[PDB]
């Protein structure tokens, strides 16, 4: 089909950082 | 989590941090700037303005003045003349410039946080006088209100502010002179921009040497909690909070400052028949002089007839990423053609127009009292007003584009929906592979953002605020 | 015990009105055509 | 448990019927303009 | 529909045929909900207003109870008497079980009533229709409020299941 | 000059200093007839 | 391709629950 | 209507019926004179 | 280096994280067809 | 003379009057005699075309206090407004009431966070309460203002009655297809989970409830040295580990939990609409669409959805919108076979 | 409140005439037919003027008045 | 004391000074609002594009 494929790297972006972000974090704590 | 919170007890640390946030706002600008012009049309402005590439920043570039660009491209046209020695082009190279100086500065003041230098003050180093600090901020800002409408925009330095006429497109950059009355004091006659400005300018002056001077009566640190920075943000917060949805609405409504070429239409002008009304006196008024229908229309200009096409008026689009206008409607290069449709006996048709409102409509036709006559059939079998059972024909009597006439029905039918959006055009649908659905402008665009925004301050002034008054609360 | 606009007029303000109204409703319901 | 005092089992009873002539009514009420519907 | 999208039409679908909307157990369902968002705002905004102020909770940190804990976590005469100060005293709650057990009370006993009220039309017992109010003057038809409902009500109804029915009135 | 308008406006002015006027008024004046009990 | 990001957020959010579940810092009363 | 001869009561017999749900209602008019317990 | 007006400790614990992420998926489902389509 | 009115005024009585007082009670007190008077009394045909009032016999649901005429857009017209001219009964007619109700209760809603915040400074308690009732202030003017402004006039925003309320649902996912927007979705994941919650909460509560602490058996009993409180974290925890697997057992965040979830939801569905508000929506998915016309053998849920949408739309706007005044011949309507 | 004058006799005394006389009151408000012309709420005589078929709209935003008038004119 | 300039260290304040202020303010807004929002209408002050001097 027809998709905007920006689309991934947006939603793929939207995955990692805040979550890379958060486990930089849980890293510091320990 | 909290984080930030560290920087609330050090001034010095904390003007180096509000410095990068101020750093990355002037690196922005240069991104949007240069981005933008990379990507802009400069072909041809009658029927691809700005406002239709999904251009942002431009448009307030323009607003101040700034027309050139190195390379020749003037949104005016007329370049045989222009040398701005410092236009958009320029103007980029300024704002990363100065965010490449603000940045290097926030350095400075972040690993030089001491109160120990070559300075004269009024604070100790464990404090900050903000009642003072006000006042001062304030009296050199009041001082900037008043250039900026007293020089800037009189043309006593050149940059007048852009102007244009009700309707059509003849406005260009002129001096804009204020007069205090009321007559400008409404938010179309730019005189009351440049007016403003001067008399409150004014006003800073004063109320800042007032500020200064005078001190915290008992209110400021009783009452408003004052010895801390919290009150100056929950403050302030409501008052831009306040600012936004003000131009919000300004954006949305229009006035003096939200021009057209600028941002496009409004859905008060569709909702209004604006357009068609001046473009229908154009017609009443050159007909009656001598001329012939297919002459009247060949007349009026066309980038008035552009401005009727509904695809410009805020339409729909919730989430259309590149959201340009020109992903929807492709390029449009057409004609400021008026399709009559008339019938069988020659009464001449109206069709009814389809409201900002639905995302589809049903192709109908009224009689010139409010008659139906022709409409497009779902059911049929039981039809009664087919448009083939009763006849219609589109006679094209329009810009150079179309000057003819046309009767087979599927053709004829076409154009009743191509119709029900008002003009009819043509566009280069190819060049971007636009999927035919429409998009929105700027306006709507800049609205969006910044209401959403305003109103999400709301909680940002009321959080802060009872947070400031309530330190031992919070502790618990 | 004395008459405040606290416990007073609260009341009355809404319990007042009320009746009005039931009054006028309760005329409503026999009203022809 | 009547020596004589105060009445409340009875302001209880009174005006919970009370409202319930007047809702009664309400529904009574809610006839006679629906009913000539066509 | 085991979709979300399919869930969307259930609904739609639904209310065009059994009008929902003014169904008194779809209402109390509004209301048990509704209810819920209220309460589960109202409890844990205000149990976490009066909480105890002064257990190492500084401005740096903040640190959890433990059953261990004795008083629990906050100064429910604080709550209490909040409450009671914003209307008044019968309007807020005195003990925590009449709290806890509204808590639980409103949300469970109004979709007990929804959940009956989609049973209740799965055999045709559909909601309220007040379809017409009029003028025996000249017998002239009113549209309520109510009719622009049966408006909208009746677009879908007729292009639900678009092309499977070949008799007039649907019976099911 | 005036127009309709700018007597509304004026009214409402007006209007609003009634209203305003009494509640503060009335409010001023119950405060100091019943005062507050206290003793330091 | 559409898919299969739609079905990798998928495997994450169940491989949390194991972990959520199965690897979870302990509730005690050593306190 | 068909009681024929007993015509008389259609009155009380309409009202009739709903007694079994007014029951409940004393219920709780016994409480109020008990003070609830 | 040597200043001491900020409390320099930043922690988010096992259970802060789970959530966290558990958030910016389920998040990132809801919007992926969004962003997509 | 200024304290002691502070006192007078925050004298703590029975019905707490602050200085937020002043606000709140001549606010929330006429945008209910607004509702209720105009509910009882007013019609609403001679700008709406319907019927508003008990008067002309609607039922409670019925019944409601219609939005001005279209014509109007969004001139305030209160009495001494030039329209209306100072006649009252007219100003009536025109639903300058509409702007009562919105106004007064606007500044209402005001009072009441200002009165929220009053009694936590007397009583010495955290502000946050005051700040969970943002998120109904934000719907509020979301809806009721924002929205209609963004559109043509102040009619099109909801209307203050039962059914009237009805009615806005449906205009909402025929020309919105608001149920298809992501920010109503999360807001319609809070409004659930504070159900869930309230559930969950209030019935582990009771039923870890300390065995014996009554001989009778009931549980009608409290005091404040009761410190403990009535019941068990660590039993729960183990119920709940062990039934749905997870229990963050730690009080105090049960309940902020408990803020989070309802709140943050209805401030996304508050911004969703101002979003609809300038008639920018998520209505639409190109790449369905697309090969949704080149194909005629292919159809999704996504699809039967838009075409009940068409039926709301063309039978629905000519009696629901009277001022454009559309005129609609029975072929030319949308309709499957047979019905 | 505990009951307070909930169980006096003066309390009933200073009502049971003056509830009954609201009661009444407004009962007269409607069959008076001051509402209709006190709100303008048209009555099942004034909806449409017989045989005329439209609905009154309202169309400029100024002459709403006048605009109203023309209608009640018209029925008469 | 009162050297030079007015002096009035804590005092009440010049909340009066101030109130009468905040008073020439909201009384200028309502004034453009309802101008801006067409409730006010003056002559030559016309709300729409057309406005040209
Ligand atoms: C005027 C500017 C302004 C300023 C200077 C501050 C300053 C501060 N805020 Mg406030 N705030 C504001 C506006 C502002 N706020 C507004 C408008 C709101 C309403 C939402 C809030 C709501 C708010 C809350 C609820 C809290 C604060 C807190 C704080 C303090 C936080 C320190 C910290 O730990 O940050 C940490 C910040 C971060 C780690 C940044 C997270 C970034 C956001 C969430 C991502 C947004 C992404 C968006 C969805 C889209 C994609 C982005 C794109 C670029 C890719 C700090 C004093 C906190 C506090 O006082 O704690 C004790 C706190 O709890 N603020
Ligand atoms: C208003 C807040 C503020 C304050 C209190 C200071 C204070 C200070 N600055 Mg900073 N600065 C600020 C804002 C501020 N700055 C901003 C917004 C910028 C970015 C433009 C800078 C950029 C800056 C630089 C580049 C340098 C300083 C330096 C200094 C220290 C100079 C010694 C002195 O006593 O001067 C007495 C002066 C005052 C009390 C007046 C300050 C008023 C304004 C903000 C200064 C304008 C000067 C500007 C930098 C000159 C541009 C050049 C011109 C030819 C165009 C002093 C601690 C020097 C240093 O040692 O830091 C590492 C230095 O080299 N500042
Ligand atoms: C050297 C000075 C300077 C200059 C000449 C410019 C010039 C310009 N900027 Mg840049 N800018 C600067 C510094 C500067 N900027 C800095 C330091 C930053 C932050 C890093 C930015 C960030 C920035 C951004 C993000 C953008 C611009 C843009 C623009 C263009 C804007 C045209 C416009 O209409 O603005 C309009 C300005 C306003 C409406 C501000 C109004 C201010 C509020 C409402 C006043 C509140 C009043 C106060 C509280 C009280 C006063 C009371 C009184 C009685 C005294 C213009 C070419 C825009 C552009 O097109 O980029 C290419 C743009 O998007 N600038
Ligand atoms: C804070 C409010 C404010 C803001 C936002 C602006 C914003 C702007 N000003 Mg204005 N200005 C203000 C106050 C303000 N000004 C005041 C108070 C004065 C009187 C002192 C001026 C005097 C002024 C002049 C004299 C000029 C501007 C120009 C501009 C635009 C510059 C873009 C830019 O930064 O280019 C980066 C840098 C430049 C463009 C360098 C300009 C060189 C100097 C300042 C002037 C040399 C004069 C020379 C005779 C002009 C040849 C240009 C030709 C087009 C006429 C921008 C829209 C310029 C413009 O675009 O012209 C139409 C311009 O020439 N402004
Ligand atoms: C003031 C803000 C602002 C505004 C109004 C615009 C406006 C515009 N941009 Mg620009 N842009 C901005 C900032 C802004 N931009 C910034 C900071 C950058 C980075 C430098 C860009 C980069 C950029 C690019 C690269 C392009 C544009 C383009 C455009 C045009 C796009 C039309 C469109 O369809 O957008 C679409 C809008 C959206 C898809 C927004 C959807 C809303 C978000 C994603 C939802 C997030 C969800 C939620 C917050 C998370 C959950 C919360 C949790 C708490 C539960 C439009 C005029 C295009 C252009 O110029 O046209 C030719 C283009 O190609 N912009
Ligand atoms: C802003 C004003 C507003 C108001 C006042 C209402 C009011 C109402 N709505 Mg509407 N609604 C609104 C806006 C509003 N709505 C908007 C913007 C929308 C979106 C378009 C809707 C959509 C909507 C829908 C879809 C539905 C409603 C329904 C209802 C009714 C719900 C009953 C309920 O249980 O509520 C929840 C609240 C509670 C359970 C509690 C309220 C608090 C009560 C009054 C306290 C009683 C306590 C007592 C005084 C003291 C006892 C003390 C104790 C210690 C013993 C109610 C009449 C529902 C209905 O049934 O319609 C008829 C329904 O289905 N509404
Ligand atoms: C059905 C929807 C719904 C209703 C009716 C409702 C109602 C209420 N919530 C209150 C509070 C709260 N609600 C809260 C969270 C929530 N409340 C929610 C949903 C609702 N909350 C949700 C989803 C949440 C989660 C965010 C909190 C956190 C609080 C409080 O602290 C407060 C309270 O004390 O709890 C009980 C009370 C505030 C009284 C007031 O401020 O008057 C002032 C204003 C008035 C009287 C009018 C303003 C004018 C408006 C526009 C007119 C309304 C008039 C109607 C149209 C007319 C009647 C209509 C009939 C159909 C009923 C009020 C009983
Ligand atoms: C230093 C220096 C320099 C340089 C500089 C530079 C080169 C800079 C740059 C800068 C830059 C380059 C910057 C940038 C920035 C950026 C930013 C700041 C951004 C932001 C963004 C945002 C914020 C976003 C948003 C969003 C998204 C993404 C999604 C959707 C939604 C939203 C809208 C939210 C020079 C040589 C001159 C000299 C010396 C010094
Ligand atoms: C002898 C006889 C008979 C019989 C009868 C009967 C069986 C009756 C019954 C009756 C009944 C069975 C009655 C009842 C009544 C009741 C009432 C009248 C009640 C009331 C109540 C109230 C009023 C209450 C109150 C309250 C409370 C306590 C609490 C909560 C709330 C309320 C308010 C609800 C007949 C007819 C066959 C005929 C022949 C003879
Ligand atoms: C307009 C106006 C005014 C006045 C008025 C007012 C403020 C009023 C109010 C009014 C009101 C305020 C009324 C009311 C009425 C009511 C009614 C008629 C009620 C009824 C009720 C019922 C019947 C109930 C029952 C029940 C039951 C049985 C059970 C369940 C629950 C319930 C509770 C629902 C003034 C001069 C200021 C000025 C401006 C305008
Ligand atoms: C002595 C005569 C004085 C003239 C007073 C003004 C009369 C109205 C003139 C409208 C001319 C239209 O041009 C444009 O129209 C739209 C409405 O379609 C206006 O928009 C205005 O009306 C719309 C709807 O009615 C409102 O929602 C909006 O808030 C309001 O500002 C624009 O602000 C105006 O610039
Ligand atoms: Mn699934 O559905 Ca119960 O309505 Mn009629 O029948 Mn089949 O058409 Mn729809
Ligand atoms: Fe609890």
């Amino acid at each position: 089909m027809e998709v905007n494929q920006l689309g991934l790297i947006a939603t793929a972006l939207f995955v990692l950082v805040p979550s890379v972000f958060l486990i930089i974090l849980y890293v510091q704590t320990e | 989590y909290r984080v930030h919170t560290v920087l609330i007890n050090d001034p010095g640390r904390l003007i180096a941090a509000h410095l990068m946030h101020t750093a990355l706002v002037a690196g922005w600008a240069g991104s949007m700037a240069l981005y933008e012009l990379a990507t802009f049309d400069p072909s041809d402005p009658v029927l691809n303005p700005m406002w239709r590439q999904g251009m942002f920043v431009l448009p307030f570039m323009a607003r101040l003045g700034v027309t050139g660009s190195w390379s020749g491209w003037s949104i005016t046209g007329e370049t045989g003349i222009d040398p701005g020695f410092w236009s958009f082009e320029g103007v980029a190279l300024a704002h990363i410039v100065l965010s490449g100086l603000l940045f290097l500065a926030a350095c400075w003041h972040w690993v030089y946080w001491d109160l120990e230098l070559f300075r004269d003050p009024r604070t100790g180093e464990p404090a900050l006088d903000l009642p003072k600090m006000f006042g001062i901020h304030l009296f050199l800002a009041g001082l900037l209100c008043f250039g900026f409408g007293a020089f800037h925009l009189t043309g006593l330095f050149g940059p007048g502010m852009w102007v244009s006429d009700p309707y059509g497109l003849t406005g260009s950059v002129q001096p804009v002179a204020p007069e205090w009355g009321p007559d400008g004091f409404n938010p179309y006659n730019p005189g009351g921009v440049v007016a403003h400005h001067i008399a409150a300018g004014i006003v800073g002056i004063i109320a800042g040497l007032f500020h200064i001077l005078v001190r915290p009566p008992q209110r400021l640190y009783k009452a408003l909690r004052m010895g801390n920075i919290e009150t100056v943000l929950s403050s302030s917060i409501a008052a831009v909070f306040f600012a936004a949805f003000v131009v919000a609405g300004t954006m949305w409504y229009g006035s003096a400052t939200t021009p057209i070429e600028l941002f496009g239409p409004t859905r008060y002008q569709w909702d209004s028949s604006y357009f068609q009304q001046e473009i229908n006196r154009r017609v009443q008024a050159s007909l009656a002089s001598g001329a012939t229908l297919e002459e009247a229309w060949s007349a009026i200009p066309e980038k008035l007839a552009f401005y009727d096409y509904i695809g410009n008026n805020p339409a729909k689009g919730g989430l259309f990423r590149t959201g340009p206008m020109n992903k929807g409607d492709g390029i449009a290069q057409a004609w400021k053609g008026h399709a009559v449709f008339r019938n069988k006996e020659g009464e001449e048709l109206f069709v009814r127009r389809m409201p900002a409102f639905f995302e589809s409509f049903p192709v109908i036709l009224t009689d010139k009292n409010g008659v139906v006559k022709a409409d497009i059939p779902f059911r049929r079998a039981e039809s009664k007003y087919s448009f083939e059972q009763q006849g219609v024909t589109v006679s094209f009597y329009g810009g150079e584009l179309n000057g003819q006439t046309f009767t087979d029905p599927p053709t004829v039918k076409s154009y009743a929906r191509k119709a029900i959006f008002g003009e009819i055009f043509e566009f280069d649908t190819e060049t971007l592979n636009s999927d035919g659905i429409f998009r929105t402008s700027p306006r709507g665009w800049f609205t969006f953002a910044h209401a959403v925004f305003a109103l999400l301050f709301f909680f940002g002034h009321i959080w802060h605020g009872a947070r400031t008054l309530f330190r031992d609360v919070f502790s618990g | 015990y004395p008459i405040f606009t606290v416990r007073w007029v609260a009341v009355h303000t809404l319990a007042v009105p009320t009746i009005f109204f039931l009054g006028a409703i309760a005329a409503m319901q026999f009203i022809q055509r | 448990s009547e020596g004589g005092r105060i009445p409340l089992w009875i302001v209880a009873t009174v005006a919970g019927m009370g409202v319930i002539v007047i809702v009664g009514l309400f529904f009574y009420g809610a006839y006679a303009g629906l009913g000539s519907s066509l | 529909p085991l979709g979300i999208s399919g869930t969307f039409n259930f609904m739609i679908v639904f209310q065009a045929e059994h009008n929902i909307l003014m169904h008194p157990f779809h209402q109390l369902g509004v209301a048990g909900v509704f209810g819920g968002a209220l309460f589960c705002a109202m409890h844990g905004s205000l149990v976490t207003s009066s909480l105890i102020r002064e257990t190492t909770e500084t401005e740096s940190a903040n640190y959890g109870y433990k059953f261990g804990q004795e008083e629990e976590t906050y100064n429910i005469v604080a709550a209490h008497g909040y409450f009671g100060r914003l209307i008044f005293q019968y309007a807020s709650f005195n003990n925590s079980r009449s709290l806890h057990f509204f808590l639980a009370a409103w949300p469970v006993v109004g979709v007990w009533f929804t959940a009956l009220g989609i049973s209740t039309m799965a055999f045709n017992l559909n909601g309220f229709n007040f379809n017409h109010s009029v003028i025996d003057a000249k017998g002239n038809v009113i549209n309520t409020w109510a009719d622009i409902i049966n408006r909208a009500n009746l677009g879908m109804e007729v292009m639900h299941e678009r092309n499977a029915h070949n008799f007039p009135l649907d019976l099911a | 000059t005036i127009t309709p308008s700018l007597k509304g406006f004026f009214i409402g002015l007006l209007s609003g200093a009634v209203v305003l006027g009494l509640t503060f008024a009335v409010l001023i004046a119950i405060s100091q007839i019943d005062k507050v009990q206290r003793s330091l | 391709m559409e898919t299969i990001t739609y079905v990798f957020i998928f495997a994450c959010i169940i491989a949390l629950f194991f972990f959520a579940i199965f690897f979870r810092e302990p509730p005690r009363i050593t306190k | 209507k068909l009681p024929e001869a007993y015509a008389i009561f259609d009155p009380l017999v309409d009202v009739l019926p709903v007694i079994p749900v007014l029951f409940l209602a004393l219920a709780f008019v016994w409480q109020a004179a008990v003070g609830f317990r | 280096m040597e200043p001491n007006p900020n409390r320099q400790p930043v922690e988010l614990n096992r259970t802060s994280l789970y959530l966290g992420l558990l958030l910016i998926l389920v998040l990132a489902l809801l919007f992926s067809s969004y962003f997509f389509n | 003379w200024f304290d002691i009115l502070d006192d007078w005024l925050k004298r703590d009585r029975f019905v707490f009057v602050g200085w937020s007082g002043i606000l709140l009670f001549p606010c929330a007190y006429l945008a209910l005699g607004g509702w209720l008077t105009g509910t009882t009394f007013v019609t609403s045909w001679y700008t709406h075309g319907l019927a508003s009032s008990y008067l002309e016999g609607c039922n409670f649901l019925t019944v409601a206090v219609s939005t001005p005429a279209n014509s109007m857009g969004h001139s305030l017209l209160l009495l001494w407004g030039p329209e209306a001219q100072g006649d009252f009964t007219r100003w009536c007619q025109l639903g300058g009431l509409w702007t009562f109700i919105a106004l007064h209760g606007a500044f209402g809603l005001i009072g009441f966070m200002l009165r929220q915040f009053e009694i936590a400074r007397l009583v010495g308690v955290r502000p946050y309460n005051a700040i969970a009732f943002s998120a109904p202030i934000a719907v509020f003017v979301s809806v009721f203002l924002i929205y209609p402004l963004g559109q043509s006039s102040w009619f099109f925003a909801p209307s203050f009655g039962v059914a009237a309320i009805f009615r806005f649902l449906l205009f909402f996912q025929g020309f919105h297809n608001w149920t298809l927007n992501p920010f109503h979705m999360m807001g319609v994941a809070g409004v659930l989970g504070g159900a869930l919650l309230c559930a969950i909460h209030g019935a582990t509560v009771e039923n870890t409830l300390f065995q014996d602490g009554e001989g009778a058996s009931t549980f009608r009993a409290f005091n404040p040295t009761q410190a403990e409180e009535t019941y068990s974290m660590v039993t729960a925890n183990r119920f709940w580990s062990q039934i749905f697997g997870i229990a963050f057992s730690n009080k105090r965040w049960l309940h902020f939990f408990m803020l989070f979830v309802p709140v943050t939801g209805l401030w996304m569905s508050a911004i969703g609409v101002v979003g609809l508000a300038l008639n920018l929506r998520s209505y639409d998915f190109i790449s369905q669409e697309i090969r949704a016309a080149e194909d005629p053998e292919f159809e999704t849920f996504y699809t039967k959805n838009l075409l009940l949408n068409e039926g709301i739309r063309a039978w629905m706007a000519p009696q629901d919108q009277p001022h454009e005044n559309f005129v609609f011949p029975e072929e030319v309507l949308p309709r499957g076979n047979a019905l | 409140p505990f009951s307070d004058i909930i169980t006096s006799v003066r309390y009933w005394v200073i009502h049971s005439i003056t509830i009954p006389a609201l009661f009444i009151a407004g009962w007269l408000f409607v069959s008076t037919g001051l509402a209709y012309d006190v709100f303008g709420t048209p009555r099942p005589d004034s909806y449409y003027a017989q045989e005329q078929r439209s609905i009154p709209l309202v169309t400029d935003r100024f002459e709403a008045k006048q605009q109203v008038e023309t209608f009640l004119e018209q029925l008469k | 004391l009162n050297s030079e300039y007015g002096k009035v260290a804590p005092g009440w304040g010049t909340t009066p000074l101030m109130a009468v202020f905040m008073g020439l303010f909201l009384v200028f807004l309502l004034i453009i609002l309802e101008i801006y929002n067409s409730t006010l209408i003056l002559d030559g002050v016309n709300v729409s594009w057309k406005a040209l001097g």
